[PDB]
Order: C-alpha cells, then sequence, then structure tokens
C-alpha cells in the first residue's frame, strides 16, 4: 500500500 | 556580531544571522516561539526563547530536562533539536537559551475534523504510535497528548511536539488520581482516532468531574474490580453514580461515519478501555491490522535531582555548549 504523500491543511 | 536583535513585542530575540524573517507564533509560560527561515540549512525552523530558565529551580530543572531529552531523543516522529545557542559569551553573562526545531505546518486540531480516508487516518496514527513508542523507550511517558501537541506537514508527515508531563484526551488514570503506565498514552491516541472518525470531541467534559461522566455515558460503568483501585474519596463519588451499560462500538462507530471500517472499530474498542490493565499496548496497537499496513522496523523498533541555581546555570550552559 502506497504511503500518502499529501495532506490538505 | 554573529548575532543580531529583533524585537518581538516586549521581548528581544538575539539570534544568529543565519536565522531570518522572525515571526512570533507562540507565547506560553514555557516561552516565545518564532517561526523563521534558516539561511544555512535552507528551510523553515521554529526558534524558542526559554522563559526565565534560571528564575528558579522549577524553571531550571524543566529547561535542563528539555535540553537533554531533545539532544538524546531522535526519531522522525518527534520534534528534534536542530540547534541550541545563547547570545552570551561567558558563564557569568549567561541569561537566555534559544532552541531551534523544524517548523511544521499545522497541529492536528483542524485537520482531524476534515474527514480523512483510511490510508491517511491509519498512516497518521501509525506515525503517532512510532513516536510514542520511541518516547516510551527513552523512559518518557507523555500523559498529555492532544491535537494541539501533535504537528504535521503538508506531505502527511507527523511529529510529537513535546515531552508532556483540555482534559478531553486525558486517560481515566490521570482524571482520577491513580497510577499510570505506558498505555496511558494509548487512551489519548484512542480519543484522537475516534474524533477523526466522528468529527468532534469524543468526551467533551465541561469540568474534571463531568469528564468522567461523559466517558461512562458512552463506554459504560467500569467494573467493581476497577473501583477498588480508586482513592476513597473518588471511589465514594464514582461508585455512587447511576450505572451505565455503555454502547457497543458498532453503535458508537457505525459504518455510516467512515469513508477497513470494521478494523478501525476493533482497534478503537481496544484503546478506549477505561481500565488500563485491559487496554491495548503500544506494541499491540502497532501490530494491529489497521496500523500494520505501514510497518517499517526502522520506524517502529529504533534504539533509545538535587542542585542549586548556580549549578543548574552551569549544567544548562554546558548543554548549550
Ligand atoms: O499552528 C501551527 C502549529 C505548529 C507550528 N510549527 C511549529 N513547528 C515546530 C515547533 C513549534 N512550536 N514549538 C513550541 C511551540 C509553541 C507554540 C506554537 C508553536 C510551537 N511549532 C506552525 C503553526
Amino acid at each position: 500500500p502506497k504511503r500518502p504523500t499529501t495532506l490538505n491543511l | 556580531n554573529n548575532f543580531y536583535s529583533v524585537e518581538i513585542g516586549d521581548s528581544t530575540f538575539t539570534v544568529l544571522k543565519r536565522y531570518q524573517n522572525l515571526k512570533p507564533i507562540g507565547s506560553g509560560a514555557q516561552g516565545i516561539v518564532c517561526a523563521a527561515y534558516d539561511a544555512i540549512l535552507e528551510r523553515n525552523v521554529a526558534i524558542k526563547k526559554l522563559s526565565r530558565p534560571f528564575q528558579n529551580q522549577t524553571h531550571a530543572k524543566r529547561a535542563y530536562r528539555e535540553l537533554v531529552l531533545m539532544k538524546c531523543v531522535n526519531h522522525k516522529n518527534i520534534i528534534g533539536l536542530l540547534n541550541v545557542f545563547t547570545p552570551q559569551k561567558s558563564l557569568e553573562e549567561f541569561q537566555d537559551v534559544y532552541i531551534v526545531m523544524e517548523l511544521m505546518d499545522a497541529n492536528l486540531c483542524q485537520v482531524i475534523q476534515m474527514e480523512l480516508d483510511h490510508e491517511r487516518m491509519s498512516y497518521l496514527l501509525y506515525q503517532m504510535l512510532c513516536g510514542i513508542k520511541h518516547l516510551h523507550s527513552a523512559g518518557i511517558i507523555h500523559r498529555d497528548l492532544k491535537p494541539s501537541n501533535i504537528v504535521v506537514k503538508s506531505d502527511c508527515t507527523l511529529k510529537i511536539l513535546d515531552f508532556g508531563l483540555t482534559r478531553y484526551y486525558r486517560a481515566p488514570e490521570v482524571i482520577l488520581g491513580m497510577g499510570y503506565k505506558e498505555n496511558v498514552d494509548i487512551w489519548s491516541v484512542g480519543c484522537i482516532m475516534g474524533e477523526m472518525i466522528k468529527g468532534g470531541v469524543l468526551f467533551p467534559g465541561t469540568d474534571h468531574i463531568d469528564q468522567w461522566n461523559k466517558v461512562i455515558e458512552q463506554l459504560g460503568t467500569p467494573c467493581p474490580e476497577f473501583m477498588k483501585k480508586l482513592q476513597p474519596t473518588v471511589r465514594t463519588y464514582v461508585e455512587n453514580r447511576p450505572k451505565y451499560a455503555g454502547y457497543s462500538f458498532e453503535k458508537l462507530f457505525p459504518d455510516v461515519l467512515f469513508p477497513k471500517a470494521s478494523q478501525a472499530r476493533d482497534l478503537l474498542s481496544k484503546m478506549l478501555v477505561i481500565d488500563a490493565s485491559k487496554r491495548i499496548s503500544v506494541d499491540e496497537a502497532l501490530q494491529h491490522p489497521y496500523i500494520n499496513v505501514w510497518y517499517d522496523p526502522s520506524e517502529a523498533e529504533a534504539p533509545p535531582r538535587e542542585h542549586t541555581i548556580e549549578e543548574w546555570k552551569e549544567l544548562i550552559y554546558k548543554e548549550v555548549m
């Protein structure tokens, strides 16, 4: 499973 | 002359010329923090000026504890020290301690209420746990994790801001006056997770007593075996509330709330357990199928009194040096 690399602040 | 001065309100920040663009972003009892751009590392940093480190032995010991634990503790999921310094040139002139950390983009307060998918939810929680596990390995039990002291960057990375000791994320052990162990931190992680899934505070007690009632209204009145562990005064109160059954976690977290949901539920039902002797451990939570997906042994398994003011001063001065 691919580690998320974006997060919406 | 390696240093320059900027006035932040009524306080003067004297910092190395490499540290530019100072903007205050924090001010508690612990100290003023500025955000800043580091022109040597070519990245953004947080610079904290310690509030009166040698005013007294309370301040002195806390500052010592902060300095040493930040030097030795080192993990991608813990705010680490980039640098420390004082603008003063001798032990005698010594006054101020400046700690430099990586600047994170946000705390978890506003993020957790935005519905994340499982991938992000589980990854953020996997990160916290790796941080907590590392703290615990250094003999540091936090006791006070909450959205405000867990920080993130826009790349979905995450670090624990500080080293601990809003009562909504406090473990029942802390709320009452019982002893605690490592898995006291599991509870705080349990509240934070539940919140992510639900969209608001799990147990919003309006006071140190209502916190208890909020907890039992949802989880059920703990066992009489648990009651026997309480101090007489708290036990007379707690023991004489009406009896709550609590709701099953299926009811507390139904498929309806989620974006896997079955796995997240099993975990929650193991973290939000009032009696700590029955609450899941950090290692068992790391091995949980909802968290295990990210497992990396380099991340989840890494390696680890009495003084006067003038002595503390020196001890701190050497640590700066
Ligand atoms: O709301 C967000 C929260 C995170 C901020 N970034 C950040 N990064 C490192 C340390 C730090 N500290 N360290 C101590 C401290 C105290 C108050 C505020 C920030 C603090 N704050 C950016 C703004």
